[PDB]
RNA sequence: UAUAGUUUCUUUACUUAUUCAAUGAAGCGGAGCUGGAAUUCAUUUUCCACGUUCUAGCAUUCAAGGUCCCAUUCGGGGCUGA
RNA sequence: GUCUAAUUAAAACAUAGCAUUGCGAUGGUCAGAAAGUGAUGUUGACGCAAUGUGAUUUCUGCCCAGUGCUCUGAAUGUCAAA
């Protein structure tokens, strides 16, 4: 299994490797569209945890929202 | 008035003329004259600059 | 292998295949009807004694119309109907509500012989 | 208490400015590579008026180098330019008047128009009837460049930034009375509606801070801070000093 | 001849109405585009951690083409012959009621990222492939780590479409060998010998080491030249 | 007073985050030719320019020319010109 | 010249003129719940904004203690959260 070690990985946060990533990710959702649509996730782990299936029907939307 | 500009003809509207329903004949005396003198005008820059960087 | 080449720094969307329809099924499956025929843009003449004064001298038919009919489907109507040629049509809009028809024809044909042959006068 | 004018003239229905028979925004040429590289010549044309502006305007006209084309522009005119008059625009320019030398070009106690403080705004400061930059010196080695401002300031820009050379057209407009509230009505219809000025110490105290009491007159003083709110500031705001000006400004 | 002349243009500052010229450096492209450079160059300026970096040293193509040959002989079957076999396993369970062992037994490439997880912590595997293309490098950051626990090799490859070539699949991002035949088992220990070398024995090190802090060309060049001018002897 | 470590703070520096402005996102940066200045202590260090200024004209047709292919034919393409 | 339409047309308001104040645009004044939002601003100190006085002539005196506005920061001063 895999999703085991990304459920973990992804809890390490604070880790140098996912604080980059997350600053790399971020840039390129802010530069995208406030509502934008993915066709694949980012944590498959957790769309799985929660009730993702992949198969046709399911579908990912990205989503920011102001802050405070 | 001009869609009466469109149904009179080319004789009306026209000059004989080179730039003709559009600048006076004295400007275009004018700017003949301005043409022919500047481009010669180039010629004598053109062949000053010349014999002046063979020489150098 | 080396890139294209651009002469306008302006990226414009691509031209693109355009399919068409031919689908699969049909929207509506009965073509309707002709919403607008001649025994429906001519509902019946007028006979008021104006109008038979125009009939008699001025050569003209008089005629009460659909709102949503116009002068060449009037035209058109009259040439089927009546078997005539016409000139000219003028249209307004009775205040009733109801559209009327002042409809010229040829001096070839006679409003007079055309609306005795009709039936009413 | 109400809102007061100076208040109401954010939102700004009435107060936009009436900007009908101007001529189009007086800017200058866009800064491509021509200008920053070498120099290019345009035709002043004709010389016009433009509302509420006291400062004629010069439709010049350019040639595109990229197109068989004819960009017009407007340019602020200075005094001495006429029609037919050829404008070089660019770095290796020549200095006469018209031109649009950059300042790293241009030497000391020089007197340029129309100039930028950051390259490619195309037209700041120095744009009013009769006024002047002056060069001061220059800091080539992180290339800025000193210039006095009419305020009678200092400022440092970058050399590579424009401007035109000699001053503004339309001086002494100010040197001339009016005489008449017809003659400034006329100004104002053109420029906006700022006019006539009501005091507030005739107004009543929901309409204006200074308003209200059995005579004109303010209570309070008309000196106020800038941490100050909009309807408290109606006077002389964060002023340093107050009165008749008793010699040197010192600055 | 004596008609033709030559005019030349002078295509300098204030004359001769520019030509077309190839500005593909001068675009205004569009954000999807933006998006994906600025993305690739942020993720080199940035001071990628080793565990990523670790990635970008990949197999060269000569023993790439290798293993891909290897494998090709161990592809996996498509659904015609699937069928096929099926049917043949049909008749012969009908008629000589072989036990479902009619068939052979068959030899093939193993995919599916977790199959190959469990597959290298039970230790069945033999070789692993991965891909660096990924997109969650989540996926498979570890695979590294965990093969080198295990003492399995691996080897990071370019193309997880090429995997999904080799394996019927669009992709696959992952690939492995558990089972060989002895026909080629012998290259398979010179191919992992190779790689081992290459990947597996240098853990430690690319472990240490931190990638990017990459410059542009702008950049570099005045880099080079400030340096050059404060290092003047 | 010198230290191998952790530490706080001051200053400075870098660009990709973020921020600002412009444009139809047109000429960025590096290097290289040319000429000039350039003194060279071998052999070149470098630095400057790298097509436009008497004149209210004109400047456009993948550029004319040069060169190489095709298939001559009506022509057609490439490289250079840049 | 204007205003209290329907009891106050005036010495009131405005006015030109005088003076002061803020602002060099990453800005000053103002608006919006917010915003990749706006008015001044198609603007740029002979300008914008805010105040006061009220043609011209002649003069605008003393007071910075108090209340405001402001300019100064080395300080056994005070002084929040972190």
């Amino acid at each position: 299994g895999a999703y085991k070690y990304l459920e973990e990985l992804q809890r390490k946060k604070q880790s140098d490797v996912l604080r980059f990533l997350q600053r790399v990710r971020v840039w390129e959702y802010r530069q995208k569209n406030v509502i934008h649509r993915a066709a694949r996730p980012t944590r498959p782990d957790k769309a799985r945890r929660l009730g993702y299936k992949a198969k046709q029907g399911f579908v990912i939307y990205r989503v920011r929202v102001r802050r405070g | 008035r001009p869609r009466q500009y469109a149904t009179v003809s080319k004789t009306h509207k026209t000059v004989s003329r080179a730039y003709g329903g559009s600048r006076c004949a004295n400007c275009v005396k004018e700017r003949i004259i301005r043409a022919f003198l500047i481009e010669e005008q180039k010629i004598v820059k053109k062949v000053v600059k010349e014999q002046t960087e063979a020489a150098k | 292998k080396a890139l294209k080449v651009r002469t306008s720094a302006t990226f414009r969307l691509p031209k693109t295949l355009k399919l068409a329809r031919a689908p699969k099924y049909a929207s509506k499956a009965v073509p309707h009807y002709n919403r607008l025929d001649s025994y429906k843009v001519i509902e019946q003449p007028i006979t008021s004694e104006t109008a038979m004064k125009k009939v008699e001298d001025g050569n003209i038919l008089v005629f009460q119309v659909s709102m949503k009919a116009n002068k060449y489907q009037i035209k058109k109507a009259v040439k089927e109907l009546y078997e005539v040629d016409v000139l000219k049509v003028n249209t307004l809009v009775r205040p009733n509500g109801t559209k009327k028809a002042y409809v010229r024809l040829t001096a070839d044909y006679d409003a007079l012989d055309i609306a005795n042959r009709i039936g009413y006068i | 208490g109400r809102v007061i004018r100076n208040q109401r003239k954010g939102a700004g229905s009435i107060f936009t400015s009436h900007t009908r028979l101007r001529q189009g925004a007086a800017k200058l040429r866009t800064l491509d590579y021509a200008e920053r590289h070498g120099y290019i010549r345009g035709i002043v044309k004709q010389i016009v008026h433009d509302s509420g502006r006291g400062a004629p305007l010069a439709k010049v006209v350019f040639r595109d180098p990229y197109k068989y084309r004819l960009r017009e522009e407007i340019f602020i005119a200075n005094e001495g330019v006429h029609t037919g008059q050829f404008i070089y625009a660019g770095k290796k320019a020549s200095l006469n008047v018209g031109n649009v030398l950059p300042l790293g070009s241009v030497p000391e106690g020089t007197i340029v128009s129309n100039v930028e403080e950051k390259p490619g705004d195309r037209g700041a400061l120095a744009r009013a009837s009769g006024n002047y930059v002056i060069i001061i010196g220059h800091n080539p080695d992180e290339n800025k460049t000193r210039v006095r401002l009419p305020s009678g300031a200092k400022k440092v820009i970058s050399s590579d930034a424009r401007g035109v050379i000699g001053v503004i057209a339309g001086g002494g407009r100010v040197d001339k009375p009016l005489l008449k509230a017809g003659r400034a009505f006329h100004k104002y219809r053109l420029k906006r509606n700022s006019w006539p000025k009501t005091r507030g110490v005739a107004m009543n105290p929901v309409d204006h801070p200074h308003g209200g009491g059995n005579h004109q007159h303010i209570g309070k003083a008309s000196t106020i801070s800038r941490g100050a709110v909009s309807g408290q500031k109606a006077g002389l705001i964060a002023a340093r000093r107050t009165g008749l000006l008793r010699g040197s400004q010192k600055t | 001849n004596p008609l033709t002349h030559s005019t030349p243009k002078n295509f300098g500052i204030g004359q001769a109405v520019q030509p077309k010229r190839n500005l593909s450096r001068y675009v205004k492209w569009p954000e999807y585009v933006r998006v994906q450079r600025q993305k690739k160059i942020l993720s080199i300026r940035l001071k990628v951690p080793p565990t990523i970096a670790q990635f970008q040293y990949t197999l060269d193509r000569n023993t790439a083409a290798e293993t891909f040959k290897l494998f090709n002989k161990y592809r996996p079957e498509t659904a015609a012959e699937k069928k096929e076999r099926l049917t043949k396993e049909a008749a012969a369970v009908a008629e000589g009621k072989s036990k479902q062992d009619a068939s052979p037994k068959p030899y093939a490439v193993k995919y599916g990222l977790n199959h190959v997880v469990a597959l290298i912590e039970n230790k069945k595997a033999k070789l692993v492939l991965i891909a660096n293309d990924v997109d969650p490098i989540e996926l498979v950051v570890f695979l590294p780590a965990l093969c080198k626990k295990m003492g399995v090799p691996y080897a990071i490859v370019k193309g997880k479409a090429r995997l999904g070539t080799l394996v019927n699949q669009k992709t696959s991002a992952v690939a492995a060998l558990t089972e060989v035949r002895a026909e080629d088992e012998a290259a398979l220990a010179k191919l992992v010998s190779t790689i081992d070398a290459n990947f597996a024995d240098k853990y430690d090190e690319v472990k240490k080491h931190w990638g990017g802090g990459i410059l542009g060309n702008k950049a570099q060049a005045k880099m080079d030249k400030r340096a050059k001018n404060s290092d003047s002897a």
